[PDB]
């Protein structure tokens, strides 16, 4: 998956060729977004504070009679959605 | 604090007649501009009509900026002021059209009563109950309290990592929820525990609070346009996979009239109209012009204040139409027109004073008639621009005041525009181009 | 080694080279002559020393190779690292993600920095033992117990369940000097007083160690977070800022946004929070932004957040770009008249023999006296940069021929190989028909 | 903090796109992109050119009793 | 590489030691003048401490301007970072030119990392903890060392760790009979599945089962990669393997080049030095190729002023086979290559001559040997008249063609008429606009 | 029945019409004259089959009508399926999602193709139980129609069995190497008589032979598709949305190593192909720049271009040229010039044409449509071979005489009688 990047990857052991090419300098010069948050948290908490003046709720649709399964199903895709992405949004908390 | 160009501009420096009183707030010249101004001001206030617009017309340093700035002044910080330049229209986001009309919206303001509702206490109890609600007791200095919240809030406690002994603070009304600490009751028992510690708080675990909320039309515009009051996985997706400007619709607008017009009926809010300042407007295309008549023809619009200095120019996106100020003709129909004039070596001179007293320097009599001398030739701009120059080297030289020699010495270093042009001309082929 | 830093065009410039009055010296950290331009610097310096006037723009004009860049980087280095130096280039402005505007005010507010000062507790020693009690199976409290020493002290700390996970999570061992923020719990190690135990296997090379700290535990520390006000801008416009920080893609901050930090700036400022640091933003080749860009700048520069601006340029009366009209410097003349104007004489014969011997010892090549005169001879027929290179050039002959010092033999040799703009459209004409267009 | 848009239609325009399914065609016959990642080369080249099945085999099976119950294990 | 490309003859310049340029050596013929001088830039870029040095290789086309830069590149070798770059690659769609300019003089400055990764492999054959015969606190047992037995190929060998290990081997879940690997640079313990030896042939599982790992336990070599500025700048500013939410959606959209800002690039300067100090690496300063300079307008132009006055920059060579042409994006501004007069003040020119028809005929005999074509000696002289007239490159493009028409006629060598027949089936640029000068009106526009 | 393929302006064209010597022959495969551009075309196709050399560029000039794009599909036709042979107009590199470097270079990388060649071990069967116990440990029972055998699970195993909801009926195959499992089938019982089957449900017969089995695949693939491949996550979905975007070099840099590696481990194998660019004219001169060093690379194919401009203005300057293209990018390729075609040549490409639509016409008829293909153009007179096979048939005759051709020329105009039609009423039009 890492095509052409300094960092490797995932070799199953030492066995593969792909263990011997790649350094752990080149690592740690690459930062995940975790560590760039980790390592603007001082930066994050002092001087994040512009809020939006308004804020609203999306718009909302309303008929008298809608189709009985747009609904159902649009609660289903958003149920789902944020089962899996909800987890992955945590680390940005504090920003929020 | 530091000191801008227009920073010693106060106000308009009008009588209570309207008249305009020679020197005052910070404004020399200009009698008839400054009447006129006074005027626009008073229309301003009068919140009576809409899309009116007034071009400022003069040779550049004529203090056609120092005017709207002394507009704003006399309006008061309560009356929306949006200062945009005409090059700022060309987005590369959304349309010129889309510029101008968020500008406008920007312009109009909306004071508005809010009731915020607040439980903060200290955590007794998180229980959850099964989508899992959460029941959560709070207590301050003065009493106890058990609420059920939603799901989401429980989630946000979570997020927060609030457990039982941490301060919090909810807001009701946007689902808001803030660890605050841990509870200065236990601040004793470990002697390193990575917290941060928090009294109890001394009101009610449930307050209501009344406050003024200052918002304009745009900002409800970009609230309902890209929604983030959901709290939801959709508003996270659709802030991260669109974050750029869209062109609002009319029927968003529209609606957000409605909302407004039925706050001002429930009486729980006010209406500023509020000023459109436009200053180099010469730098509009003509698709802006003809949008701006339109604009300005709308019953919503604000009062918008246009500023050139061109001559007979051609307007820009256009081949080779040629208007009086850069502005086609049907335009300058729909403006009133306010004339700026040139300044007198006397005014130059009270405008040079005027600039050393808002900059902490001392300046010679001397002194001020070289350096008004020099403001004859040249601009008024570069001999106010001398000013510091010349204070930096007599604080070298170790006076406190600046004497004609400093600004003999500071011209000497330094060189206006026509000087350059000169040199430019006496050798134009070392030049490039 | 050779750092990512080499020796470049303007790698021996230091400074201005100024006295306390700012009278230049000849020949002073680099700077040869130019002395009007290089004093006009060292007031626009002080001038930016001060910080009390917001939006002053200057103007270095000169012919090409008379110093403005040179001048420019003097003035860099002579600020040093504290106050902000944005340099672009005009050309940067013209953007696909963002308008020129936008830009403009990117670099503007990159070249304002907000400082934020505050004092904290800090905890600094040896770990001499570290204890953690856990329970074997399920959810449980940890109960920990720290040993911290200095050369004057030494205290045992009962360990809260945060700061054992925060512990944990670092894997404090004994004898790592660890440092211990008391607010946020943050625990930095920056070394280790001995090695570990040699019987231990799979352990690695043991580094060198680090001197137990001396003084109490718990000093008080003085901690200092400098942002500029394009950062503050970026990370408050969206969420994902702090990543737009590093990757560009900001696209158009809204003004709000602006408006609301540039009032909680002014606000920090008041209460004594904040302190403002107003630095330079240096456009090099000013002539390439069009009438929009200078319209823009018209009216930004009036603003109280506005940096000094220095431009550079090099041409005469000059169309401006996106116009038909002809202007001098390539700047529209209401810009010109907002802006004080530097003049750059050209170099003489013993200016330019200074500035070649500055050069060569910089780039640690040795010279006859003859060479220096050819060579300045050279310089004042064809042009400065072409000596600067041919010095490189005829080092590097030179050595190839197992010499020490660079003779005349070597600049010939170099001056055949390598040719000006002159010789080279000579040529050309000689051979017009065979390239390609005119 | 705003209530939100509450936008108002006719029911019948959500069924606008609605199309029955007695009235429209099975266009998964030509739905080349679903394939992706679920079918290999293998299934459409060599295996379901061998292993199709036919009407008579359809046939012969769903006539022919239920097959016989499996022997349980037995360590042999 | 097996397929033969317009320059597959050039293998560097063919100078002596001494500087001087042999007449014909290293697939090179004649440009004596200009073989010497980018033999001079070789050793400026071999030195490594000259910064934003620019050269131009000026002359009319077909005079080897490419080919010297290919030179050049072959004279450094492949640990020099080597950018080629055509002037028209800077209009992009999704970043400025001004980006493009700058990613490519960060693609040409490389880096050297030099690591030493020493692992312990092995089959778990023991798990025995090193119990003190006094406990701590009197209560239950303490362990000092936790010994791990490892298994390979060629050996055997045993290893006291640290008891904190004990948690490793737990989550890993680390049984007697699994091959792992330890390294000591951070004395982690990694399960790399199960020996095979241990696995039937009625197993299902995939990647499960191991080979017994060949060679000695402890294993330590010294891992080089090389490195480019522009590759940590791109890791960086889009970087893949995080498990938020950003990384999920920069997965998710389109891939798109950014406009990375001096920030990264200053943060990723000071990673470089620390690294270089630390002696992990090494700064490699490559070159960077513009072919076709011309092709860039006054804003490229503009900008490589300030690109080539950094102390960072790579060494640049241009390439322009213009006259005084007008420079783009001006109205009727002509300069003597097409670039400015600015940026020719900056850079270094190098002339390249026409060819007498004896270098042309070498060259096409090299091309010939190259191509693995044979040729006689009336017709490389028929071949090197065509070249007198016409061009070199239709000269040297009329060898395969022949090559294959004598192949078809059933003969190994080419002979004259090949040559005349090819010649009469294809037509040179100036014929061709003779035949079209002579019928303008039967054609378009 | 009626295909998708039509009757369309080169369906007549099979192939060059040459013989063993590369001579071409009077009228054979559907071409008629053009002799030395036809040799020419053949040297071409010879060069291109041989594959040795790398970025050959040739331009088909000549007057409109003389068969550049019908010697062009000819040598499509004559090169065989397995060669790549991407045919663009120059008008299809202007694109608003990537500049258009970045489509000479997609398209370059689309016309070498990769023949690729995986062997893999699989299993094969019809699922019979599947018992797990307690998702630590289970079994599962495989079988054929001439087999059977019991596995044991790991924990992976058991985990994508669980993920796919396979269950007993199912026909799959497992991967050895790598544990995947894709479903095949199901098999029909007597109880799985379903009145509503899924989407994706099929039933297929139980495998035969042996539980074991080897997997052979060979595919060709160009380096265009591995590159969307390797571009993004999911690629490969851009090989049909085409939302592709502008590709990192370095990726391209790294699939080029990683193919000479396949072809080295014998697992690939390179067809360098032909890149044929009609109406090269409308290419800027940024386009002619790119062209002229991405011929340079060991991995550029044969590039035939063709063009009908004379000495003309080269698009994005002010130059003159003799083709629209800069004299650099001359030099780097060979013309091959065609002449106009005779009256013996217009009439035996109007009897192809003829042959090809299934028209019959008499001699005189043969004789007036020359004559008119001569007097206005050829194309003209092969448009009027339909138009009068129509009128022919709407009179309800079998033989196209002379009247029709007459009736299909006064219902529809040349380029020239229309020009003249317009000038006599020239005021009437806008814009003149
Ligand atoms: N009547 C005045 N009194 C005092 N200062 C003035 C006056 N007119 C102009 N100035 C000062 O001179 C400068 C030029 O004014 P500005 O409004 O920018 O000119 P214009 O808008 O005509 O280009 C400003 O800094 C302003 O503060
Ligand atoms: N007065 C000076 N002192 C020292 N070096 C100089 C001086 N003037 C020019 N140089 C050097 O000459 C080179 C070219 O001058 P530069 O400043 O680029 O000219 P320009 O003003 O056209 O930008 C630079 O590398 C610069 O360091
Ligand atoms: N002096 C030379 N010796 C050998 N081969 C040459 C020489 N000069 C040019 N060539 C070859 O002839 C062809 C002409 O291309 P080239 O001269 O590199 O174009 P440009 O002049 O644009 O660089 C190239 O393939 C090159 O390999
Ligand atoms: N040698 C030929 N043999 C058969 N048909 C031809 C020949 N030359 C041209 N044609 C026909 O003439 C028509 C126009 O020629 P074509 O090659 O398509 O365009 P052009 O040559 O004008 O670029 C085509 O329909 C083609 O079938
Ligand atoms: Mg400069
Ligand atoms: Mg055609």
């Amino acid at each position: 998956q890492p095509v052409a990047s300094p960092i490797g990857p995932r070799s199953p052991g030492p066995s593969h060729p792909t263990f011997w090419t790649y350094t752990e300098a080149a690592h740690r010069a690459v930062l995940f977004p975790q560590q760039r948050l980790d390592q603007l948290s001082e930066i994050i908490e002092r001087f994040i504070f512009v809020m939006p003046p308004v804020e609203a709720p999306p718009p909302s649709l309303h008929a008298c009679h809608p189709p009985p399964w747009l609904a159902p199903r649009q609660a289903a895709f958003q149920e789902q959605l944020a089962s899996e992405l909800w987890p992955r949004a945590r680390p940005l908390h504090r920003i929020v | 604090q530091r000191i801008a160009s227009h920073s010693h501009v106060k106000g308009l420096g009008l009588d209570e007649s309207g008249l305009a009183k020679q020197a005052a707030s910070g404004l020399v010249g200009q009698e008839n501009a400054r009447e006129a101004c006074g005027v626009i001001v008073e229309l301003i206030k009068s919140k009576k009509m809409a899309g009116r617009a007034v071009l400022l017309a003069g040779p550049p340093g004529t203090g056609k900026t120092a005017l709207a700035l002394a507009i704003a002044q006399e309006l008061g910080s309560k009356v929306p002021f949006c200062p945009m330049v005409g090059s700022e229209v060309y987005s590369t986001e959304i349309k010129k059209t889309e510029v101008l009309m968020e500008n406008f919206r920007r312009a109009i303001g909306l004071r508005i009563k809010e009731t915020k509702e607040v439980y903060e206490g200290e955590v007794t109890e998180l229980t959850p109950c099964e989508i899992s609600h959460v029941i959560i007791g709070l207590k301050t200095a003065k009493g106890t309290k058990q609420l059920k919240l939603d799901p989401s809030i429980f989630e946000s406690l979570q997020k927060e990592r609030v457990e039982a002994g941490d301060v919090i603070y909810i807001e009701a009304n946007s689902g808001a929820v803030k660890r605050q600490g841990r509870c200065d009751t236990y601040a004793t028992e470990f002697d390193l525990e990575a917290e941060e510690y928090v009294p109890l708080p001394k009101g009610d675990v449930h307050k209501k609070k009344e406050i003024i909320q200052d918002v304009t039309l745009h900002d409800l515009d970009v609230a309902n346009a890209r929604p983030q009051g959901g709290q939801d996985i959709l508003s996270m997706m659709g802030q991260l996979m669109k974050p750029k400007k869209t062109e609002i619709t009319d029927k968003l607008r529209g609606e957000i009239n409605k909302v407004v017009n039925k706050y001002i009926d429930q009486g729980i809010a006010e209406l500023v109209p509020g000023v459109l300042f436009v200053d180099e407007v010469h730098m509009l295309d003509i698709e802006c012009f003809t949008y701006l008549h339109r604009a300005l023809e709308s019953s919503i619009a604000p009062i918008v204040i246009f500023a050139s200095n061109r001559g007979n120019c051609v307007i820009r996106g256009t081949e080779d139409i040629t208007s009086p100020h850069g502005i086609p003709l049907d335009l300058l129909d729909r403006v009133m027109i306010i004339r700026t004039m040139l300044y007198t070596p006397q005014e130059m001179k009270q405008i040079i004073k005027i600039r050393a007293q808002t900059e902490g320097i001392n300046i010679s009599e001397e002194a001020l008639n070289h350096l008004g001398e020099i403001g004859t030739k040249t601009t008024l701009r570069y001999s106010v621009q001398l000013l510091t120059p010349a204070n930096l080297l007599a604080k070298i030289n170790g006076k406190d005041s600046i004497e004609k020699e400093h600004v003999e010495e500071i011209s000497e270093l330094f060189y206006d525009a026509k000087s350059s042009a000169k040199i430019l001309a006496d050798q134009q082929d070392k030049y490039m181009k | 080694v050779t750092r990512i830093e080499r020796i470049g065009a303007h790698s021996h410039i230091r400074g201005l080279g100024l006295d306390d009055a700012l009278e230049p010296r000849q020949a002073s950290q680099g700077m040869v002559g130019q002395l009007a331009a290089r004093r006009a610097a060292g007031v626009v310096l002080e001038m930016i020393r001060e910080g009390k006037i917001a939006g002053r723009a200057v103007l270095i004009a000169g012919q090409p190779g008379t110093g403005k860049t040179a001048i420019a980087m003097g003035m860099a280095q002579a600020l040093g690292p504290d106050t902000p130096f944005t340099a672009i280039a005009g050309s940067e402005i013209f953007s696909l993600e963002m308008s020129k505007t936008e830009a403009l005010t990117q670099a503007f507010r990159r070249s304002i920095g907000v400082r934020i000062k505050e004092e904290t507790e800090i905890i600094e020693g040896e770990v001499v033992e570290i204890q953690i009690d856990r329970p074997a199976t399920g959810t449980g409290s940890k109960v920990g117990k720290l040993t911290l020493k200095t050369t004057e002290m030494e205290t045992i700390y009962d360990l809260g369940t945060k700061m054992i996970e925060s512990l944990t999570k670092d894997k404090v061992q004994a004898g790592d000097v660890i440092t211990i923020d008391k607010a946020t719990g943050k625990i930095s190690k920056l070394g280790r007083s001995f090695t570990r135990a040699r019987d231990y296997d799979a352990m690695g090379s043991q580094t060198k160690f680090v001197q137990c700290p001396d003084g109490e535990l718990q000093k008080r520390k003085e901690v200092v977070h400098t942002v500029s006000l394009h950062e503050i801008d970026v990370i408050n416009s969206r969420t994902q800022g702090f990543l737009a920080l590093f990757s560009g893609d900001t696209g158009e901050i809204k003004s709000e946004v602006r408006e609301q930090i540039n009032a909680k700036v002014a606000e920090w400022r008041e209460e004594g929070k904040a302190e403002i640091i107003p630095g330079v933003l240096f456009i090099d080749e000013v002539h390439m932004l069009d009438i929009e860009s200078f319209s823009f700048l018209n009216r930004a520069l009036e603003s109280d957040m506005a940096p000094v601006l220095i431009m550079a340029t090099n041409r005469g009366i000059t169309r401006i770009r996106g116009t038909s009209y002809q202007s001098p410097h390539g700047i529209p003349i209401d810009l010109l008249d907002r802006l004080l104007i530097v003049s750059t004489t050209p170099y003489s014969e013993k200016d330019t023999k200074q500035i070649l011997r500055i050069r060569c010892e910089e780039e640690d090549v040795e010279m006859s006296e003859d060479a220096y005169t050819v060579l300045t001879r050279i310089g004042l027929e064809t042009s400065l940069r072409y000596a600067i290179q041919l010095i490189t050039a005829a080092s590097l002959v030179c050595r190839k021929r197992k010499g020490t010092e660079v003779q005349v033999d070597d600049i010939k040799r170099v001056y055949s190989l390598f040719l000006d703009e002159s010789r080279s459209t000579q040529y050309m004409k000689e051979y017009q028909d065979a390239f390609l267009f005119n | 903090i705003t209530p939100g848009i509450c936008f108002s239609t006719a029911s019948l325009v959500l069924r606008a796109t609605d199309v029955h399914p007695l009235q429209r065609i099975d266009m998964g016959r030509f739905d080349l992109i679903g394939l992706e990642g679920r079918v290999s080369r293998y299934e459409a080249d060599t295996f379901l050119p061998r292993h199709r099945l036919s009407r008579r085999v359809l046939l012969e099976v769903a006539t022919a009793p239920d097959p016989p119950p499996r022997p349980k294990p037995v360590k042999m």
